RNA sequence: UUCCCGGGCCUUGUACACACCGCCCGUCACGCCAUGGGAGCGGGCUCUACCCGAAGUCGCCGGGAGCCUACGGGCAGGCGCCGAGGGUAGGGCCCGUGACUGGGGCGAAGUCGUAACAAGGUAGCUGUACCGGAAGGUGCGGCUGGAUCCUUUCU
RNA sequence: GGCUAAUCCCCCAUGUGGACCCGCCCCUUGGGGUGUGUCCAAAGGGCUUUGCCCGCUUCCGGAUGGGCCCGCGUCCCAUCAGCUAGUUGGUGGGGUAAUGGCCCACCAAGGCGACGACGGGUAGCCGGUCUGAGAGGAUGGCCGGCCACAGGGGCACUGAGACACGGGCCCCACUCCUACGGGAGGCAGCAGUUAGGAAUCUUCCGCAAUGGGCGCAAGCCUGACGGAGCGACGCCGCUUGGAGGAAGAAGCCCUUCGGGGUGUAAACUCCUGAACCCGGGACGAAACCCCCGACGAGGGGACUGACGGUACCGGGGUAAUAGCGCCGGCCAACUCCGUGCCAGCAGCCGCGGUAAUACGGAGGGCGCGAGCGUUACCCGGAUUCACUGGGCGUAAAGGGCGUGUAGGCGGCCUGGGGCGUCCCAUGUGAAAGACCACGGCUCAACCGUGGGGGAGCGUGGGAUACGCUCAGGCUAGACGGUGGGAGAGGGUGGUGGAAUUCCCGGAGUAGCGGUGAAAUGCGCAGAUACCGGGAGGAACGCCGAUGGCGAAGGCAGCCACCUGGUCCACCCGUGACGCUGAGGCGCGAAAGCGUGGGGAGCAAACCGGAUUAGAUACCCGGGUAGUCCACGCCCUAAACGAUGCGCGCUAGGUCUCUGGGUCUCCUGGGGGCCGAAGCUAACGCGUUAAGCGCGCCGCCUGGGGAGUACGGCCGCAAGGC
């Protein structure tokens, strides 16, 4: 069975990302949607659409790199250097508000999830709530 | 380990032993000489080294090393231990201290003498 | 060009690197620290069964068996339960001491072997099993963490 | 035995009120009201005695102090796994201020435990402290809070309060008194003695302040306390002089004999003026009392120091203590002499066996400085127990395999709830410390004043993404249906041929066998070699693979039956039914054990023959257990992929086994080899991860001691865990 499956979305994700493709489909989910949404708005990938294999329904999420480069190694910088997960089934985290993370002194984010709905880092904090604290991207 | 194994089961905190009994934790104890003695060093060296079996007011007994040159001691002197080790002698755990109960100081020394229990040389 | 010696080149194994006149394993002997076992002894404690039980509270007696009385009762005294602790009979508990001994681990470095590292000269390791008090040999099975397609020790 | 006073004790009375039984009402655990019945009070003293002060009684509330109870938190050992008789509940009762097996009788048979009961070990706990970048680790001295004990154990009395440190009873140990009858003690109160120890102060001053007891007060008491003394034990301030002064005295040091060093250091010049001498000299102290007013308020208003003639202000005034470690690297600081594996040094590496920057002095140098070094202990470093923050193919580390209990973990859609989670409000988070600001002692240390912070927990309100949960859907996971496949998967029976051994028979001589050579052994009782017949046991050539099957161990002739697992196709059924798995349970090579069979070949031990310096070994000849079977134990292993299981993701190429296809090929599922990305200490790994992730189990924490000891459990033992 699946898992913990955000983790296997950010996962699905870092792997097309190292071996630079186009695009991923990432079996779906409202939760997983929204941690999308919030990937596109922050510009990590470059959007995601809904599409159906074989009758179940995925999210493409297409994917954003670097421009192209110099020397040995022309492979393009990353956009998304980093993407892990943080809560887990088996370990469940939660920060109060005056816990939330500055990530990569700000140049990344976190997901936190809130009862206020997910939101990112500097978005939860103007926003004053809490939340379990999903990923960090960067 | 996993997580739930931590809570399971969670980390071992490390003892230690005492490199030293003297126990008591004591800085020092007092002590009575038995034998004065000499050593063979261990492998990498040859000497004559200047050792006591000792007494203590612990109900310990232990070779203890007798540091300086001169030294005074013989069989019913009663010393002060030190603890610290001589690495290439068998058993020698502690250092006597000079210039403290029948253990004098060395004598004709004129450099590091806060060690060696020696006092101060006038001048004219 | 097989062989003896000295050498060059590639390659392979290695625990050698003062480099095979290298390393190293064990035995017996001898010099050290420390352990177990250890009979009994010396003693501290706790458990259980029984037995004796100070104080004190409580309960009952409190009587032509004492003292007070307003006859309502009170005190003395007696008995009892509980009970600190003590003795008797066995289970552990820890400390001390110890005849007796088990190997141990280095350590002067002697002793005889050569087991392992090079296909260590019978490939090695291995669970076991019998043997040899020596490394150890051999049996069965397994491993590759094995080389390349008569014997003959040590420095 | 006798006398006697009281705010000592008792009895009537009054009943504001209160206690108690039964009723009623409200409230809701024994809270409050009420009615009737019963029971319940008191003390007097002083004054200016006609009025007040000091007290006394019953009650109601307040305040402060406490009892008891509950959630939660609170060290090590599982080599402590079971513990439990008032023990667990109940009914009645005793007790108490009060709930309560707190106690007692009677009744039931419970209570606790791997979420660690019981046992053992250590230990006062906290505010805080030290350390740490933090998380964390360590600790709990002084000050504050709580507890507990007062020579050891038990016990009560008195009281508002105790089971009472300077109160009482008893037992025990000890010291002392003893007419041997018996008595007296209790510094863990301030000092002091004594022991023990490395070590820890004065038998000082004072009641002036502050606080406490009694008192109408005056006032007594107070080793609380405020001070002083001792000890660099710690912290903080301060002094050992300041300025000028040689291209640089002497001595001492090296020297390349030119010189370089000590060093502006000194001498000397000049100025200040620690100590000390002299005079003045505190705050801390205004109450209690005094008087006026009413013993109030208010108002004025006078007495009261231990520290101390100290702090301090003025005056005068002297150049006036330096030490300790270190100088090979870590690490800041180098030279000469001396010693020559000695003497010694030493935290680790490691110096010294004639040129030693490592030993010992000396010159010089560095670091600190009334200190400076040492030992001990704690944190740090140590991301070396890894929550932050580690690992397990070969480095220590995957459990031999599985089944599966507790437990951990859980796909997609919607709705309820709102337990986790989040937010706000408020209570709490004492003080001291810590942080900020200001201030007070000339500064600081030290102190005050104010501010701020703060995890946690109580209450109320709110949010609903995720996590729980309840209800309802779903089909992508999982299981099922049908049809088809491959296979040394297991169990049972059967049966085939080759070979060996043996026996019988025929034929046939003189050797065979074995080795590097040999010998042992066999052979005229005729062996070997050859032909035919029989018996018996064990194993299955070719096929055979670089192959297949199994969870692992492991599994090969052929046949039939019994039986497990597994792959594909179809997309049919259920609807998250899932994964993992400490404990348990079962399997588990070979060897080994028991009992009973069997016994051809082989073969531990053993017997021999060689070989060697010896041979106990390798080599040769014999041979027993055993190897085989049935049943029952043993439970190990290089039980190896030295690689736990599940799932998802991430180039390809090539070989293969086996399903399905529209069968240059594509598509499932195994087995290999190369190689993307990536990983890796490297070697290697690489859709059959050692990559990228998530879940759960196992395990590691330098080597030797040692898979030993001890304890436990298993085992017939061997021996295993
Ligand atoms: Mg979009
Ligand atoms: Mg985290
Ligand atoms: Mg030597
Ligand atoms: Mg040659
Ligand atoms: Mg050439
Ligand atoms: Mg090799
Ligand atoms: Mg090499
Ligand atoms: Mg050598
Ligand atoms: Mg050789
Ligand atoms: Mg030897
Ligand atoms: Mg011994
Ligand atoms: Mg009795
Ligand atoms: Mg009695
Ligand atoms: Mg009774
Ligand atoms: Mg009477
Ligand atoms: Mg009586
Ligand atoms: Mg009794
Ligand atoms: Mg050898
Ligand atoms: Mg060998
Ligand atoms: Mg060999
Ligand atoms: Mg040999
Ligand atoms: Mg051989
Ligand atoms: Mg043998
Ligand atoms: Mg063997
Ligand atoms: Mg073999
Ligand atoms: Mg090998
Ligand atoms: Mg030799
Ligand atoms: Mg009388
Ligand atoms: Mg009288
Ligand atoms: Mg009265
Ligand atoms: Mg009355
Ligand atoms: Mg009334
Ligand atoms: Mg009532
Ligand atoms: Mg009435
Ligand atoms: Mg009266
Ligand atoms: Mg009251
Ligand atoms: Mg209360
Ligand atoms: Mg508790
Ligand atoms: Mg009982
Ligand atoms: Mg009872
Ligand atoms: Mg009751
Ligand atoms: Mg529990
Ligand atoms: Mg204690
Ligand atoms: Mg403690
Ligand atoms: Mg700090
Ligand atoms: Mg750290
Ligand atoms: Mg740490
Ligand atoms: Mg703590
Ligand atoms: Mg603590
Ligand atoms: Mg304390
Ligand atoms: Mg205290
Ligand atoms: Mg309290
Ligand atoms: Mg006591
Ligand atoms: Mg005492
Ligand atoms: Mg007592
Ligand atoms: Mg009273
Ligand atoms: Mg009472
Ligand atoms: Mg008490
Ligand atoms: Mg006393
Ligand atoms: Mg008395
Ligand atoms: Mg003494
Ligand atoms: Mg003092
Ligand atoms: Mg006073
Ligand atoms: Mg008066
Ligand atoms: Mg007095
Ligand atoms: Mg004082
Ligand atoms: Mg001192
Ligand atoms: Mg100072
Ligand atoms: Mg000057
Ligand atoms: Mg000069
Ligand atoms: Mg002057
Ligand atoms: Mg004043
Ligand atoms: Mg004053
Ligand atoms: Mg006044
Ligand atoms: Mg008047
Ligand atoms: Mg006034
Ligand atoms: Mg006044
Ligand atoms: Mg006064
Ligand atoms: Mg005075
Ligand atoms: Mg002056
Ligand atoms: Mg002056
Ligand atoms: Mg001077
Ligand atoms: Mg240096
Ligand atoms: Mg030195
Ligand atoms: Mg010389
Ligand atoms: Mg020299
Ligand atoms: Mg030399
Ligand atoms: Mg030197
Ligand atoms: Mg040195
Ligand atoms: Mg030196
Ligand atoms: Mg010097
Ligand atoms: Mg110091
Ligand atoms: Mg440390
Ligand atoms: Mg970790
Ligand atoms: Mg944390
Ligand atoms: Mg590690
Ligand atoms: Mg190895
Ligand atoms: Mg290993
Ligand atoms: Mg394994
Ligand atoms: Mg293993
Ligand atoms: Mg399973
Ligand atoms: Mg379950
Ligand atoms: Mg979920
Ligand atoms: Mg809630
Ligand atoms: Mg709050
Ligand atoms: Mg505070
Ligand atoms: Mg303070
Ligand atoms: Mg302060
Ligand atoms: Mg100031
Ligand atoms: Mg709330
Ligand atoms: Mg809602
Ligand atoms: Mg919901
Ligand atoms: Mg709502
Ligand atoms: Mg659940
Ligand atoms: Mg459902
Ligand atoms: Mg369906
Ligand atoms: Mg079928
Ligand atoms: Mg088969
Ligand atoms: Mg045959
Ligand atoms: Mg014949
Ligand atoms: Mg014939
Ligand atoms: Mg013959
Ligand atoms: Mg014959
Ligand atoms: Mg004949
Ligand atoms: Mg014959
Ligand atoms: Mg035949
Ligand atoms: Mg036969
Ligand atoms: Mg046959
Ligand atoms: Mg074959
Ligand atoms: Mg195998
Ligand atoms: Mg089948
Ligand atoms: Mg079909
Ligand atoms: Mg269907
Ligand atoms: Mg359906
Ligand atoms: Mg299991
Ligand atoms: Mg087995
Ligand atoms: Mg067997
Ligand atoms: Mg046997
Ligand atoms: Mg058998
Ligand atoms: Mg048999
Ligand atoms: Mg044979
Ligand atoms: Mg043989
Ligand atoms: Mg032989
Ligand atoms: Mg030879
Ligand atoms: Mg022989
Ligand atoms: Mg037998
Ligand atoms: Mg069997
Ligand atoms: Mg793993
Ligand atoms: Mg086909
Ligand atoms: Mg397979
Ligand atoms: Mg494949
Ligand atoms: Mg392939
Ligand atoms: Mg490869
Ligand atoms: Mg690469
Ligand atoms: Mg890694
Ligand atoms: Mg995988
Ligand atoms: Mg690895
Ligand atoms: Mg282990
Ligand atoms: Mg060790
Ligand atoms: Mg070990
Ligand atoms: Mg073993
Ligand atoms: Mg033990
Ligand atoms: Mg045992
Ligand atoms: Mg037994
Ligand atoms: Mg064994
Ligand atoms: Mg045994």
């Amino acid at each position: 069975m699946l898992t913990d499956p955000i983790a296997d979305m950010l996962t699905r994700i870092r792997n097309a990302t190292r071996v630079y493709k186009e695009s991923t489909d990432v079996p779906a989910s409202r939760f997983k949607e929204e941690i999308l949404r919030i990937l596109a708005r922050e510009g990590f990938i470059k959007g995601y659409e809904r599409v159906d294999v074989d009758g179940k329904p995925y999210l493409r999420v297409y994917l954003k790199y670097g421009p192209r480069r110099q020397g040995p190694d022309p492979r393009p910088e990353q956009v998304i250097h980093h993407i892990r997960r943080i809560s887990k089934p088996g370990r469940r985290v939660y920060v109060g508000v005056k816990e939330i993370p500055r990530v990569r002194r700000g140049l990344g984010i976190a997901i936190l999830s809130t009862s206020k709905g997910v939101l990112t880092d500097r978005e939860a904090r103007k926003l004053g709530v809490g939340g379990e604290l999903i990923c960090e991207v960067w | 380990p996993t997580i739930n194994q931590l809570v399971r089961k969670g980390r071992e905190k490390v003892r230690k032993k005492s490199k030293v009994p003297a126990l008591k934790g004591a800085p020092f104890r007092r002590g009575v000489c038995t034998v004065v003695r000499t050593v063979t060093p261990k492998k990498p060296n040859s000497a004559l080294r200047k050792v006591a079996k000792v007494r203590l007011t612990s109900g310990y007994e232990v070779t203890a090393y007798i540091p300086g040159e001169g030294h005074n001691l013989q069989e019913h002197s009663v010393v002060l231990i030190r603890g610290g080790r001589v690495k290439d002698l068998w058993g020698v755990r502690y250092h006597i201290v000079r210039g403290v109960y029948d253990a004098a100081g060395v004598k004709d020394r004129k450099k590091s003498r806060s060690k060696y229990g020696t006092k101060k040389p006038k001048e004219a």
